[PDB]
RNA sequence: AGUAGUAACAAGAG
RNA sequence: UAUACCUCUGCUUC
């Protein structure tokens, strides 16, 4: 009798059985080595879908420019990416109309926000491309550079606070005809010491200004670093995702700012909709269009989803979309906004590391930089890269980098383009035809809602929106999409049967230990069983289950088992012993081999405030000691509810900083955290509230330390000595 | 300590990079500085701590005096290293240095934790304190909701509440005063008072302060239940197939009893108007009704609130009814005059056409806005006396506005400029008087322009007032500033007062039916019957399959003894009244063609034979209405298709298995043997056969306005669903 | 200029202005507003006691 | 000017619709029946049906790893002293001394009174740890003078054919036995309701599973990824010899710790997630790879003596491999319990949607039947060529099953494979409905799922199903199509 | 060898 | 050339 999993479809529905179609318990595919391939087939590609348009070399930068828009129209079905301005237009002209206010009442929103906008929300970037260095940083490096940076061409816009200042000063810096700029450099220096030889050599590092030549420098400022995309589920091959500059962060995200204000109101926009609610709009969207047309009127659900949305969605719409938009705000907001488009019609992509070429007789390997690409007979790359390198040619530039004019980078303008998707979703007819279409939009992602009387004009319809979407750069996977009867549909991995059905499967990943700490990661666990129970449909046999499995997952993980139990292990060794020493065993948490407490109905309570009563005083105290050394200076995506113990600790840095030139950054650090941490000494509120203040950062701290000295003698706390000394220090600074 | 930062001032101001720093960086760049780093963002922390785990040294001290009272090594295990850690400069250690320090360690002050995170425990003792009650099984309709996760001190917006967290916290650091300290100096007192001894850090104090005054509102799936203290327990409460009742334990708010309350009331209403002696089941129902744990009853009589349904039931049960209502802010009762809603179309003072609902008739309330006072005496479109009290300016100013809007006067209506049609800011469209109450509360210099004054009363006791609410000799027209501070039930649920006159319209609730806030609970049998639309249709189809076999049976000899059956009365709650007939009159038809003649279907018998409670209308020839989906209320989805399945109800002749509101059934083993190949247009229309298929020469698929038109003994062609032709014979 | 201000009010024990004073004195315990006007000094100091 | 385009564009530019019927739906994958291609060889970290586990009995509580395997081959000393290696069947490029002495310094190495589990690092060791296997870095500057370097082509994935050792594998995995694996910790005590609701329900849910086959693999594949991990970063330098560890309770009551080979860690200085540590398992079976040699081109098998197993004797076949493994899969193979939730909830799911139906527990009524309901029964696989009626707990560990084979085949291929012909199944559906589903390009959707189908056996095998399914439904629809009409 | 799969590891660095 | 059967590193990007 030979067992088939699938013949459970003949009893259960796929939507009701979806679940058993996601292996999600199994591994995702990560990336090996270079991504340079993946890179230039991208640059291949996003030409390659706007080759017959209107080829330039650009005079600024030096670049080979491709130009689609207002291009020829196409003659088939392979990615267009010659959208007709006009049509964006109307296209634009139909939301104004049927949603008046909103293009102006955004746009002031989002420009009074910019104004009031500091620098330091640009820390918040994550990964940034740094141009000094020309590596992939912390936001909040990179920024530090170049503000650091632009000091030394005399550009203190930052000093003030503001946004609008600093972005003054990038688009100011591209005049410069020299970018000057800070690099490190080691000297060394005879320290006294006992050693012998009554001294030690220690490499004290230094600064030192370097200088780039206006193009060269708008060219970094352009730039966008590239790298493969990993973990990516549900996919055979790999493909590339890019990295921005500083420069660009801030007026995108003026830009997205006024898409999220725009979207928020539109009705067939699911962003920035919680999944939660996007059920909430799905259903209730659908419910429309059920009871819009009884008399044999044939609605039908498109499950929709875009093939190269990045690589055909040319900027130069972008930027008309921005000018549509913004037209009743003043002139600055305008060629603020104006700016970022202009800057990815103009951008450069980066190739990642390269190749690597090998000879297996003499067992050698050896990766060849980018711009070495072409230092080589084509002969020795493979066939692919051969083919690839040829077709690159064309748009490749000297210093080993790629000239990119249309298309748009993984995740970008995801509103912006968002609500281009739905502008196409906006016209629902053309000439007066006998059917109607809606739909929800979600980046490249959509879904679309077809009424008519005879089904014969439904695909007439999404034909229509099929041949409109081409006009907007949209173009839509006949492969990938398919049509139905509606009832039944799938969007965004939710799946619609006369109803939103679960989908367990896609969460499950979640279930196991985070990675924050044993306090955290408890918190998390337990909240993420409590949360799929209420969400994701779990019932409670399953999530006492998952309330077991995460135990024992944070038992192994954190090497803590039962006190009781025989498990041996260097911490073990003194759980049994905390065990045997500790009188209210039950009041002990899991990472002090303490009992498991939990069960379905105190999920949502930390584990402390739980087994609080019945822990020893000594052992709270120990557990909750104020000044305990494991935890760091807190400073205040999901969060969750714990309390601060020992439990609550942070690992070590990763170390593989210490050999390699970038050691420098330590000391930088430091000298930091130094000034920071005095600072919030002075400041007690610096670790809560941004402070604010163009003034000097010793200026506040003198000042306050003096006060503090001046109210602390006469309130008759310190000393006239320690007040004359006080005074006397303060008085030198 | 001033001494102390002072000289490690100095100390660090000699480093000519830390000077440079400290006089180069601004106070705003500090944001910048401190967040710089080496540290790199963990993409994989799920992985990176299992491999960390299984390192020697994975964890980094703090650099201090509690480090250095954590040993090297305890019993040959190495707890911490010499090696400094690049972040903090600290030692490094193993996880078992935390083991250690918890049982071995330094016992330190713990007092005041238990106030500092009161907010969690509160959670604790609102579980320990807890009742359960009975766990149910069937079908439940859930309603995804924006919701309070979980219950706060004081709500305020972000900001207001960061700035009450710096009175409290940092006094000194607060910078400009707001007025926000004055509303809330209570709160920031006893908070003061409370977080006063303890040792733990400023910066947790904050995080858990903001956690209990800052909201988190967060969509949800919800089913009765929607206060706080239930959400933070929602993933018990309730399943997709399942119920749970549960009392939380503490105190409970009385405009939480006030909102479920009227739910209620409305729900028991609803029901009890269908089945005939509605009286009877309103009060055998209210009286067992439940409000988490407050009987309906105890409610009714302790809250002064109600509405509508309230009053009714009120007076179903025996006890006074307050007769009161409330304009957003402005909370009124009834003295005398009962006025009638009329829908008219007002150009209003802008320039635009709206349609509102007018109030005819005279009428006279008591009433209040916060902390101001007064007597209210309008007419249609009219403020005749406004007679109030001193007090607050924005209560009085407030309560005239309030006045002035619910008043509906031509003087307000014609002194709007610009727009008054924005949305809330969820993006909600609010309704047309509540926008001009959100306008005129913020806007009122037009009304007070456009409105109009007169001379103020000469009576020692009264006082007039003027638009900046100060006494004036020249007086707002209509308002004045005063020193001087049975019924029966009929069976249809209208109330009768001795003259005669009826004061309560059982048609005069409203149909909107909203989630309650508490736990609503029927101590009866048959639940259900006050239940949602889809869970009653399934729980009835339910009841069908159930006793498919004797209902099958007698429709072979009892007439229209089956057509009513007490399980039906809560279905035809469902149905809107102005089609339960029509249904009925066809269902009853189509049934009885499958009855009186040799063609059956038991999937379309269990389909139809609920719609058929309602007495039936047919239409004037004695034809009934012919169908294409029967609708019923609240929900697009919800309707039930004649020809074609549909989201509520659908049927698979492959595996002869029937599907209600998604939940799946077997006919199978109840199904004739000649059902193979019949069609369907033989229970599709009431007096019709299917005589051949589709025939061209007949024309296009007939509509239902058509094939009513048709005479009898005429062909014509019908489409079932979606790809089935059918040629049928009147 | 706040901190001060409500450091010295607060240290001291009282009600902090709602506006920035100008100066304080230490001896009195009271803050101080400087006004600087062109004509009459008695119209410039009504306006501010507002 | 959307109209005015719309006019002016060609017609050719459309989306080319057509409404879909059962025949347009083709057999996905007509490779993996052509006989002219290799039959899909195992190519799992462990063993898992043919696994074979030595029993030793304790009093049910943790010891030493070493120790462990020590007393378990103290019991069964007639094959650890079997120092005579009698040769079976070969992995190609292998080589019979090294493995053979690799086995006998582990059996020893373990065997010993010392304390450490490390081993020599020999020339055997190395050989099947390959040490020093990786290439020499250089200087771009030589290697672009060096004109014999070139960029690889890529290894591309073969093309099997299917296997009947899949078939076997998921007909073993999904059956019952007597020996409990799990290790399922404690829980809190229940007070709503709803708690003993669950708890009454994991009686019937959670030993449904315990007590089946696959359970026992899982908790293998998870105990020794756990240490293989800890070795892997306590002892990077360090060749160690890792037990295949596994303690099983019986239902008597009786914890046996379940030996079912040994295995030895490579060199593991892992930087990258992706970097690889080599590790060689050395695992005991019951089956003579003769019988089904295409199953088993990767290894090298020993005949090592002979188990009272039923009853009678058995031969005791020792199975000899080199793999390779990562932090990545490591860490996934720790979270690879949860293989029970997507199970357990999916069924859970079904018998909620029951009780809502009857307004009771309908658990003990799915699983054992009841006095007013009949139990649950699902299609749940074929029989010369007809369909069979399983029972829910065959249905459920049938999806648990399915759950573990997902991760321990899982790969691109399976996420590709899954991804895109989940459309496919979703069409099916609408089919099934009837609700007239259109389709634009039917042939890329084939052309996206058909090049996921390379040398994933639970891909090839997912294939056979799927038309072995796709054939079963078309029989149904013969019903439906003629209804009315 | 092997892991693995459109490119990598099978240690790297001073 | 050497120190170097030494030293540092396991997400730290060139």
């Amino acid at each position: 009798m030979n067992i088939n999993p699938y013949f459970l479809f003949i009893d259960v529905p796929i939507q009701a059985a979806i679940s058993t179609t996601f292996p999600y318990t199994g591994v995702p595919p990560y990336s090996h080595g270079t991504g340079t391939g993946y890179t230039i087939d991208t640059v291949i590609r996003t030409h390659e879908y706007s080759n017959k348009g209107k080829q330039y070399i650009s005079d600024v930068t030096g670049c080979t420019m491709v130009d689609p828009t207002n291009g020829p129209l196409p003659e088939d079905n392979e990615p267009s990416a010659y959208a007709q301005l006009d049509c964006v237009l109307e296209a634009l002209d139909r939301m104004d109309e049927e949603h008046p206010g909103l293009f102006q009442a955004a746009s002031q929103n989002a420009m009074e926000t910019l104004m009031v906008t500091t620098v330091d929300k640009l820390t918040q970037g994550r990964q940034t491309f740094d141009w000094t260095v020309c590596r992939n940083q912390p936001a909040a490096t990179a920024l530090n550079t170049t503000i650091t940076s632009f000091r030394l061409n005399d550009l203190n816009g930052a000093d003030k606070g503001g946004l609008i200042p600093f972005c003054q000063d990038i688009i100011d810096s591209l005049d410069r005809p020299e970018m000057t700029f800070f690099s490190v450099k080691n000297i060394k220096k005879k320290l006294p010491a006992k050693n012998r030889k009554g001294f030690l050599i220690k490499r004290i590092p230094m600064k030192v200004k370097d200088k780039i030549t206006k193009v060269e420098y708008i060219k970094r400022a352009l730039s966008l670093n590239t790298m493969t995309k990993d973990a990516e589920r549900g996919k055979l091959k790999r493909r590339a995702i890019a990295t921005a500059g500083i420069q660009i962060r801030g007026f995108v995200l003026v830009v997205e700012n006024l898409a999220k204000n725009i979207c928020e109101n539109l009705e067939q926009s699911g962003l920035p909709v919680g999944g939660n609610e996007k059920k909430a709009k799905l259903s209730n969207a659908v419910a429309k269009m059920l009871s819009n047309c009884p008399p044999g009127g044939i609605s039908m659900t498109v499950t929709g989803d875009n093939t190269k949305w990045n690589e055909c969605l040319n900027p130069r719409i972008f930027l008309a979309m921005t000018e549509r938009i913004t037209r009743d705000s003043p002139i600055w907001f305008r060629d603020f906004c104006s700016i970022a488009p202009v800057l990815f019609s103009n951008k450069i992509a980066r190739l990642g590391k390269g190749f690597m070429i090998t000879s297996k007789t003499k067992r050698l390997k050896a990766q060849i930089p980018c711009p070495d690409l072409f230092s080589i007979p084509l002969e020795r790359y493979n066939e692919e890269t051969r083919a690839k390198l040829k077709k690159l040619k064309p748009f490749f530039n000297e210093e080993g980098t790629a000239s990119l004019s249309p298309g748009m980078m993984m995740g970008m303008f995801n509103m912006l383009s968002t609500v281009l998707g739905v502008a196409a979703l906006g016209i629902k007819n053309i000439g007066n035809k006998e059917y109607l279409w809606d739909g929800l939009q979600s980046s490249d992602d959509f879904a679309l809602f077809v009424n008519a009387k005879d089904e014969e004009t439904c695909m007439e319809g999404i034909n229509d929106f099929y041949r409109t979407c081409k006009l907007l750069g949209i173009n839509m996977s006949k492969k990938k999409s398919y049509c139905n009867e509606t009832g039944m549909f799938e969007f965004t991995s939710m799946f619609y049967r006369d109803g939103f059905v679960s989908n367990f499967a896609m969460e499950l990943p979640s279930f196991g230990v985070a990675g924050v700490n044993e306090s955290a990661d408890m918190a998390i666990g337990m909240t993420i069983i409590k949360n799929n129970m209420i969400n994701n449909g779990m019932g409670p046999a399953t999530a006492q289950t998952a309330i077991q499995l995460f135990i024992a997952d944070y038992r192994y993980t954190y090497k803590c088992h039962r006190g009781d139990s025989k498990v041996e292990g260097k911490r073990m060794k003194i759980i049994k012993e905390l065990w045997e020493n500790t009188k209210g065993r039950d009041g002990l948490l899991v990472a002090d081999g303490g009992p498991n407490i939990y069960n379905l109905r105190n999920l949502h309570i930390p584990e402390i405030v739980l087994k609080y009563n019945l822990m020893d005083p000594e052992y709270k105290g120990r557990l909750l000691h104020p000044q305990n050394p494991f935890v760091g200076h807190l400073s205040i995506k999901m969060d969750y509810d714990a309390v601060s113990g020992t439990h609550s600790w942070r690992t070590k840095r990763n170390r593989s900083i210490l050999n390699t030139d970038q050691r420098n950054m330590i000391l930088e650090e430091q000298c930091y955290a130094k000034c920071c941490n005095l600072f919030e000494a002075c400041f007690n509120s610096a670790s809560y509230r941004k402070p604010v203040g163009q003034h000097s950062m010793l200026e506040a701290m003198a000042h306050r330390l003096r006060m503090d000295a001046r109210l602390d003698y006469e309130s008759g706390r310190m000393s006239k000595d320690d007040f004359e000394k006080a005074m006397a220090h303060l008085g030198e600074i | 300590m001033t001494l102390a930062k002072i000289e490690l001032l100095k100390q660090l101001l000699r480093d000519n990079e830390a000077k440079t720093v400290l006089k180069q960086t601004t106070v705003d760049q500090y944001n910048i500085i401190r967040k710089f780093n080496t540290s790199r963002i963990e993409k994989n922390p799920s992985l990176r701590m299992k491999w960390a785990m299984c390192s020697n040294f994975p964890l980094a001290l703090t650099k201090g005096d509690m480090a250095n009272r954590i040993p090297l090594e305890y019993k040959g295990i190495q707890l911490k290293t010499n090696a400094e850690d690049i972040g903090t400069k600290g030692q490094m250690c193993s996880i078992a240095a935390v083991t250690w320090w918890n049982t071995y360690g330094p016992i330190g002050d713990t007092e005041g934790f238990e106030r500092v995170y009161e907010s969690f425990f509160l959670r604790k003792m609102r579980l320990d304190n807890a009742t359960w009650g009975r766990i149910t099984f069937g079908p439940v309709e859930r309603v995804r909701k924006r919701v309070l996760l979980n219950p706060l001190t004081k709500e305020m917006p972000p900001d207001e509440a960061s700035n009450v967290i710096m009175e409290i916290l940092f006094p000194k650091e607060a910078g400009i005063p707001r007025e926000s300290t004055w509303i809330h100096r209570e709160l920031i007192k006893e908070k003061r008072e409370k977080l006063k001894g303890t040792m733990i850090t400023p910066i947790v104090l904050a995080y858990m302060l903001e956690r209990e005054l800052v909201a988190r509102r967060r969509f949800l799936p919800v089913a009765g239940a929607t206060s706080a203290e239930f959400i933070e327990m929602l993933h018990c409460l309730q399943g997709e197939n399942w119920r749970q009742i549960y009392h939380p334990g503490g105190n409970k708010l009385t405009e939480s009893r006030s909102q479920s309350m009227i739910v209620a009331c409305r729900k028991i209403i609803r029901r009890s108007i269908v089945a005939s002696n509605p009286l009877e089941l309103a009060v055998e129902i209210a009286n067992k009704t439940v409000i988490d744990t407050e009987p309906l009853k105890s409610c009714l009589a302790a809250i002064d609130g109600g509405d509508v349904a309230c009053d009714i039931i009120r007076a179903a049960l025996g006890l006074k009814i307050r007769q009161r209502q409330r304009f957003g802010r402005l909370e009124l009762k009834r003295i005398s005059g009962r006025g009638f809603k009329n829908d008219e179309e007002i150009l209003i003072g802008n320039g635009t056409i709206q349609k509102i609902g007018i109030w005819d008739g005279e009428e006279e309330f008591h009433v209040r806005c916060g902390e101001c006072r007064g007597i209210l005496k309008k007419s249609k479109m009219k403020l005749e006396k406004l007679l109030i009290n001193s007090a607050k300016k924005e209560d009085m100013r407030d309560l005239i506005i309030l006045c002035m809007v619910f008043s509906q006067d031509t003087r307000m209506f014609q002194g709007v400029r610009g727009e008054i049609n924005f949305l809330n800011r969820a993006g909600q469209l609010l309704s047309p008087m509540y926008q001009l109450q959100r306008y005129f509360l913020n806007r009122s210099n037009d009304l007070f322009d456009q409105w109009g004054y007169e001379e103020s009363p000469k009576a020692s006791e009264l006082h007039g007032i003027n638009e900046s609410m100060n006494a004036s000799d020249y007086t707002l027209k209509g308002v004045v500033v005063t020193r001087n501070v049975k019924v029966s039930i009929t069976k249809n649920l209208s109330l009768i007062k001795r003259t005669g006159e009826v004061i309560m319209g059982a048609n005069d609730v409203s149909e909107l039916e909203s989630q309650a806030q508490l736990m609503i609970t029927y101590d009866t049998p048959k639940m259900w019957e006050m239940g949602t639309t889809k869970e009653l249709v399934q729980n009835t189809y339910q009841w069908v399959l159930k006793n498919l076999v004797t209902l099958k049976a007698q429709f072979l000899l009892g007439k229209e003894d089956m057509f009513q059956w007490d399980a039906f009365e809560a279905f035809e709650s469902i149905i809107p009244q102005k089609m339960a007939g029509q249904y009925s009159g066809f269902a009853r038809a189509v049934l009885k063609q499958m009855r009186d003649q040799e063609v059956m279907k038991t999937d379309q018998f269990i389909k139809l034979l609920p719609f058929c409670f309602s007495p039936p209308k047919l239409r004037s020839n004695g034809e009934p209405y012919q169908f294409l989906k029967l609708v019923l209320k609240g929900g697009g989805e919800n309707f039930i298709e004649v020809r074609k399945g549909s989201p509520l109800f659908s049927y698979n002749p492959q595996t002869e298995v029937l599907t209600i509101c998604g939940r799946m059934m077997s006919l199978k083993g109840k199904i004739e043997d000649e059902e193979r190949n019949r069609s369907m247009g033989n229970a599709v229309l009431a007096g019709f056969l299917v005589s051949g298929k589709y025939d061209p020469d007949l024309g296009d698929f007939k509509t239902i306005e058509e094939l009513e038109k048709l005479k009898p003994g005429e062909k014509a062609n019908i489409l079932l669903y979606q790809g089935k032709p059918v040629k049928v014979v009147k | 200029a706040w901190m001060v201000q409500r450091s010295l009010a607060q240290e001291h024990g009282i009600e902090t202005p709602k506006y920035l004073a100008d100066l304080f004195d230490y001896k009195t315990k009271r803050f101080i507003e400087v006004g600087i006007t062109k004509g009459l000094a008695d119209d410039y100091f009504w306006k501010k006691k507002e | 000017a959307i109209e005015r385009n719309l006019a002016r564009m060609s017609p050719l530019v459309s989306v080319t619709p057509k409404k879909l019927t059962w025949e347009d739906l083709r057999p996905i994958g007509p490779h993996i029946y052509n006989h002219e291609l290799p039959e899909v060889p195992y190519n799992a970290f462990l063993l898992m049906s043919d696994e074979l586990g030595l029993a030793n009995m304790t009093e049910g509580k943790s010891k030493k790893p070493k120790t462990l395997a020590k007393e378990c081959l103290e019991k069964y000393s007639t094959l650890r002293d079997q120092t005579d290696p009698i040769l079976i069947m070969k992995s190609e490029k292998a080589n019979e001394n090294f493995l053979w002495k690799l086995w006998r310094d582990c059996v020893n190495t373990i065997s010993n009174e010392e304390m450490s589990n490390e081993l020599q690092k020999t020339n055997y060791a190395k050989w099947a740890t390959g040490d020093g296997l990786t290439y020499q870095k250089i200087m771009k500057e030589v290697a672009i003078d060096d004109e014999t370097m070139c960029q690889e082509e890529p290894k591309i994935p073969n093309k099997c054919r299917v296997a009947a050792w899949v078939q076997t594998e998921m007909n073993l995995l999904s059956t019952l036995t007597s020996k409990r694996a799990l290790d399922l910790p404690e829980i809190g005590p229940d007070v709503a309701p709803v708690e003993h609701v669950g708890s009454e329900r994991r009686k019937y849910f959670v030993n449904e599973i315990n007590y089946c086959k696959a359970s026992t693999v899982m908790m293998k594949y998870v105990l020794f990824h756990t240490s293989l991990l800890n070795e892997s970063n306590a002892s990077m330098g360090k060749y160690k010899v890792i037990p295949i560890t596994n303690r099983v309770v019986n239902e008597k009551g009786e914890s046996f710790d379940m030996l079912y080979g040994l295995a030895v860690k490579g060199q593991s200085h892992l930087r990258g997630d992706t970097d690889v540590v080599t590790v060689v398992t050395f695992e005991f079976s019951s089956t003579d790879p003769r019988v089904d040699s295409g199953k088993w081109p990767k290894y090298t098998v020993f005949r090592i003596g002979s188990l009272f197993v039923s009853g009678r004797e058995k031969s005791v076949y020792l199975y000899c491999r080199v793999n390779g493994t990562n932090k990545i899969q490591m860490k996934w193979g720790m979270e690879a319990r949860r293989c029970l939730l997507q199970s357990m909830q999916q069924m859970e799911a079904i018998v909620e949607q029951e009780s809502s139906i009857q307004g009771y527990d309908m658990t003990k009524a799915c699983f054992k039947g009841d006095r007013v309901n009949s139990p649950k029964t699902f299609s749940i696989g074929t029989q010369e060529g007809k369909l069979v009626k399983g029972s829910f707990g065959k249905a459920l560990r049938v999806i648990f099953t399915k759950c573990l084979m997902h991760y321990v085949f899982g790969n691109a291929q399976l996420e590709g494979f899954s991804a895109e012909s989940r459309r496919l199944l979703l069409l099916i559906q609408a089919l099934k409905d009837r609700k007239g589903p259109w389709v634009f390009d039917l042939e890329g959707m084939y052309s996206g799922i058909e090049e996921c189908i390379s040398n994933n056996p639970w891909v090839i095998q997912s294939a056979y199903w799927f038309n072995e399914w796709l054939g079963f439904e078309k029989e149904g629809s013969k019903v439906l199509e003629s209804v009315d009409e």
